[PDB]
RNA sequence: UCAACCAUAGACUCGGCGAAAUUGCACUACGAGUAAAGAUGCUCGUUACGCGCGGCAGGACGAAAAGACCCCGGGACCUUCA
RNA sequence: AUGGUUUGGCACCUCGAUGUCGGCUCGUCGCAUCCUGGGGCUGGAGCAGGUCCCAAGGGUUGGGCUGUUCGCCCAUUAAAGCGGCACGCGAGCUGGGUUUAGAACGUCGUGAGACAGUUCGGUCUCUAUCCGCCGCGCGCGUCAGAAGCUUGAGGAAACCUGUCCCUAGUACGAGAGGACCGGGACGGACGAACCUCUGGUAUACCAGUUGUCCCACCAGGGGCACGGCUGGAUAGCCACGUUCGGACAGGAUAACCGCUGAAAGCAUCUAAGCGGGAAACCUCUUCCAAGACCAGGCUUCUCACCCUCUAGGAGGGAUAAGGCCCCCCGCAGACCACGGGAUUGAUAGACCAGACCUGGAAGCCUAGUAAUAGGUGCAGGGAACUGGCACUAACCGGCCGAAAACUUAC
């Protein structure tokens, strides 16, 4: 509980799918270029599923085009679309900064079988 | 618990553990102790937490508690006429009783002793 | 640094008085049927026996 | 979060592997590049063969940065280099390809070459 | 300076009688 | 407008005067205006 | 007019606007608070409202403090204050036992919100007047957060009043303004106001309309 | 850049023991002046309820060391075709 | 002629000690204004300037070289001001230089040794008495004692500014080029508050893990090693973060533009009068504030007893309202104060639940030779956040604390 959940519980989004870190995702974040909303797709590895409440925020994480990129976005956002879990992960940790530090094969996620 | 929000009792952490654990295993051995009005302040919730995961019998109550207290003599009062006496109760296991102080320090003193009205 | 003069008297006295003892609000207790004065701190343990009331 | 010597990659072909901030342009006393900041930078390593050369100095604008930046949508954006593209007085590229993704707030920042050159813009 | 011609024109004063010590 | 301690006529047209306590030229050319100062 | 209210500081949290743009609110607890005491001219010599805030036993009031809401003709509260108005046009809105909401307030709205700043305690000349400190290194001998020098010398031969120096900081009065509120919510007789409000959750604030944007 | 936080020893508080350098005094303000030419102490004004605690170090030309630099006087040691 | 910042002259305090350059920190002042602001003239078409006047509110970058100040340079900037304050500031710091003793080069000197010549190296002491300053209390007073809310004399703070767009590629101009005025957005720097986000920290959180010792042993754990190290980390503190701010408007003005107008039949911004006019000034915004000794104001509460002196003026006691101390506490805090609570109670702790953090406990079972893995099981552990619960502790209580009247008017 806290004193500030009956201002929340409005803004609190249904329809988040239960994911963790490790588990690949795809986000569909609405993208505004000049008067055009479309959706992109952060496709990408939870790291990181910070905060409580509409204060959430959870950081995925890809590999595109040579160079590491993390986005940190909140959970209960309305810019995202949705959120298309992939795959779960094995992971011994709540947060994987590890990875930050990991190109490859050695930043492959073990899936949960 | 909350924990100290200034500088430990012992001049470190360490002692302040060591100090606690001590104290706890005294108080649970002779039911009231006097030590400083500090001392016994900040044992009081200790000495509850480890009463709690008495009245919780389970084994691993019991190796949570045997990682601060070491006297097994003493675990194994609180597992057996301690927790049991205080199954009724929710909380409050303990009382502090501010007492005259000391002579070479002038520190205040406090007798902590565990209730046994029930 | 040190003192440049010998402090007057009337200025040493005058903080030296701030130096002094507030005495301990007294209250009475009926231990062992006799009236004692204890302060009130001490006042649960006196009635207890935790006091050594000389 | 990028300042005076600070060492930047460079996401495009002009021939610098890296160059070092001078300048954050945008007023006086600016401390910190972001993304869309525009910089005055010195080529500390180039390729052999290339057009800008060592120890040229240029402008350029920043398009990775380490430190996470907010946007208004709550979000961050946070990559694992601090890169840059050169430029010149146009806001345009000095060369003519782009590496590796950038941030959206070029789009904002008007820098629409780089935007539609780089192959994702995030 | 300000400060001698200040002590200098004091002496232009009905009691000091255009005279005074360093003038 | 020039602030000179020497201002004077420079022409013909050149008139002095004592306005707000200053010494002040006045003229059609307004290059001759000039004020004491 | 410049309609205010007393509340309570609840907390700090997240909305979204309609552009799905993040707002970092405060919800102030602007609730019901009574009119105790009108301000007159003719009386007092200025214009004004005395609100009263805050639910309190009946026995934890000082007996004036029950004299006085007794004589206004309404119960005890804990907090009590005066929002100063500019005409007794504007005082004359204002009735004793009169109850204010949330409600007198709308979204979009700009607010001037007055609390009382966190207590920092004895501060140094760092934490308290952004003083640039000293070297760490570079044969530094105890100075590495001491202020320095504090005046001149023997010219002026003394330190000039209102040098900033190590002190108390914090339990000022701090007004922030233009605050704007994103959302009433009179359901639970809150407001979310945009930002940093002063003081600490429970604190008690005023929430004035902007004296510069409305 | 640009500093933030944690602990510990001190500093702070209580109890106990208990110094020191210094000291012409004293119910030792500020300004502009004046003055052995840089004033707590004088003048004209301004300001200031009395007493403490923690702190800072601008002044008390602060303490310390009868300035080592300079000069005068005298020594000492050194040099040399004195 | 100013000024007194330069080199100097004098040698007036200081040689029973006034520590030196430069930098760091902290500033403060002046304006002889670098920018911003206002304006006159222009060989001012416009952009941009030049020159002069008013203006000191704010702002006036970071780097390379050098001990350096200065200066040159690099990039920037709206601008990269000039000076004073013991060439501000060493009981605040440094000590690179100068300016001890060592050593060396060059030069001088027979030599010892010397050099506003160079070079390498080379102890920066002091518990703050007074003033002052920053903050905080105690006492008394404000004509009874108290309490709440306040006014605002008088002070403090803040005061910066750019880029782009439209106006308008219009005015202007052959063109190049290119506006004033006025609107709009986005910004930098600075500051305040806050911690929802991000991010840092986390010495009683969780996990892993090395070495070693111990809990008899396995298992599980503990002690120590910077919390042993690592990986994470709620609260709080905080910035790198969030939000906000500087205003608008008015008055009076500077330079300046003027009107009506004489003296002086004209003219004249002025002598009588009337106006306009700047980031300066006063108001405005924020904050402190009635010790504001004119010690304020609006209200509310108690608004009542005894004793002794010889009842004169007092003194002592007990009280009320109320407050203090003790007690539980705080995101309040050096102490004190402040704030809250105090059994007619959720103030703290415990407990219960939740949130959050960690991340899947122990035991048992299963698989595997084993290392280990899987199930039981969002497990277990756990601090600050929230809510419930009087279980513990806030006590069978002690100390302070209230009226000479008089005069006049109504």
């Amino acid at each position: 509980m806290n004193t500030l959940d009956f201002v929340d519980q409005a803004s609190l989004r249904d329809d988040i799918p239960t994911f963790s870190p490790g588990d690949t995702v795809n986000v569909h974040v609405k993208v505004i270029e000049g008067s055009k909303e479309r959706i992109q797709v952060f496709k990408g590895v939870v790291i990181r599923r910070q905060g409580g409440g509409i204060s959430e925020t959870f950081t995925v994480r890809k590999e595109s085009y040579g160079v590491g990129v993390e986005r940190t976005f909140p959970v209960h956002s309305p810019n995202i679309d949705h959120i298309d879990v992939l795959t779960r992960g094995d992971v011994r940790r709540a947060k994987l900064y590890y990875l930050r530090e990991l190109r490859g094969k050695k930043a492959k996620i073990k899936e949960k079988r | 618990p909350k924990p100290t929000k200034g500088p430990r009792l012992g001049g470190s952490s360490s002692h302040q553990s060591a100090l606690l654990a001590n104290l706890a295993t005294s108080l649970f051995e002779h039911g009231r102790i006097k030590t400083t009005e500090p001392k016994a302040r900040a044992l009081r919730p200790y000495a509850e937490k480890l009463i709690t995961h008495a009245k919780k019998g389970a084994l691993h109550n019991r190796r949570e508690v045997m990682k601060k207290i070491r006297d097994k003599d003493v675990v194994h009062t609180l597992f057996a006429e301690i927790g049991p006496f205080y199954a009724d109760r929710n909380g409050g296991y303990t009382r502090i009783i501010k007492v005259e102080n000391r002579k070479g320090d002038n520190a205040p003193m406090a007798v902590i002793e565990l209730v046994r009205e029930k | 640094a040190v003192p440049k003069r010998r402090m007057s008297r009337a200025n040493t006295r005058s903080r030296r008085a701030q130096w002094k003892a507030e005495a301990p609000g007294l209250v009475t207790v009926s231990v062992a049927g006799q009236q004692r004065k204890v302060p009130r701190r001490l006042l649960k343990a006196a009635r207890l026996g935790l006091v050594d009331l000389d | 979060m990028i300042q005076q010597e600070s060492r930047l990659k460079v996401a495009d072909n002009t021939g610098a592997k890296e160059i070092l901030c001078i300048r954050v342009l945008g007023g006086s006393s600016r401390r910190y590049a972001g993304i869309g900041d525009v910089i005055v930078a010195t080529v500390k390593d180039a390729i052999p063969g290339g057009n800008v050369k060592r120890g040229d100095v240029v402008k350029a604008v920043v398009v990775r940065t380490v430190k996470e930046r907010r946007r208004a949508d709550g979000s961050y954006i946070k990559f694992d280099e601090n890169a840059a593209v050169i430029i010149k007085n146009d806001n345009d590229p000095r060369g003519t390809r782009i590496f590796g993704p950038v941030g959206r707030e070029l789009r904002e920042k008007k820098f629409m070459k780089i935007v539609s050159l780089a192959p994702e813009v995030l | 300076a300000k400060r001698g011609r200040k002590k200098r024109d004091r002496k232009h004063s009905k009691a000091n009688h255009g005279k005074r010590p360093n003038a | 407008m020039k602030v000179n301690p020497s201002v004077k006529p420079i022409c013909d047209k050149c008139r002095v005067i004592r306005r707000h306590g200053r010494v002040m030229v006045i003229c059609s050319d307004p290059r001759h205006k000039q004020r004491q100062g | 007019a410049r309609k205010g209210i007393l509340g309570t500081k609840l907390g700090m949290t997240q909305v979204f606007d309609e552009n799905n743009k993040v707002v970092p609110v405060t919800v102030v607890k602007a609730g019901p608070n009574v009119v105790t005491r009108i301000r007159t001219t003719e009386r007092d010599g200025y214009s004004a409202v005395q609100l009263a805030y805050g639910e309190i036993s009946p026995r934890k009031v000082i007996k004036p403090v029950a004299g006085q809401f007794a004589a206004a003709g309404v119960n005890p509260r804990r907090h009590v204050a005066e929002l100063r108005l500019d005409d007794e046009a504007a005082v004359a809105e204002y009735e004793v036992g009169q109850e204010l909401t949330a409600e007198i307030f709308s979204d979009g709205a700009y607010v001037d919100v007055t609390g009382t700043s966190k207590g920092k305690g004895f501060a140094g000349t760092m934490k308290r007047h952004g003083f640039r400190g000293q070297g760490a290194a570079h044969g530094a001998q105890a100075v590495h957060r001491r202020p320095g020098s504090i005046g001149g010398c023997a010219t002026p031969g003394r330190v000039f009043k209102g040098t900033r120096m190590s002190g108390r900081m914090g339990n000022d009065r701090v007004t922030t303004q233009n605050l704007k509120v994103h959302k009433v919510d009179a359901e639970n007789g809150v407001l979310l106001i945009k930002g940093a409000i002063p003081g600490r959750n429970g604190g008690l604030v005023v929430v004035r309309s902007a004296i510069k944007r409305g």
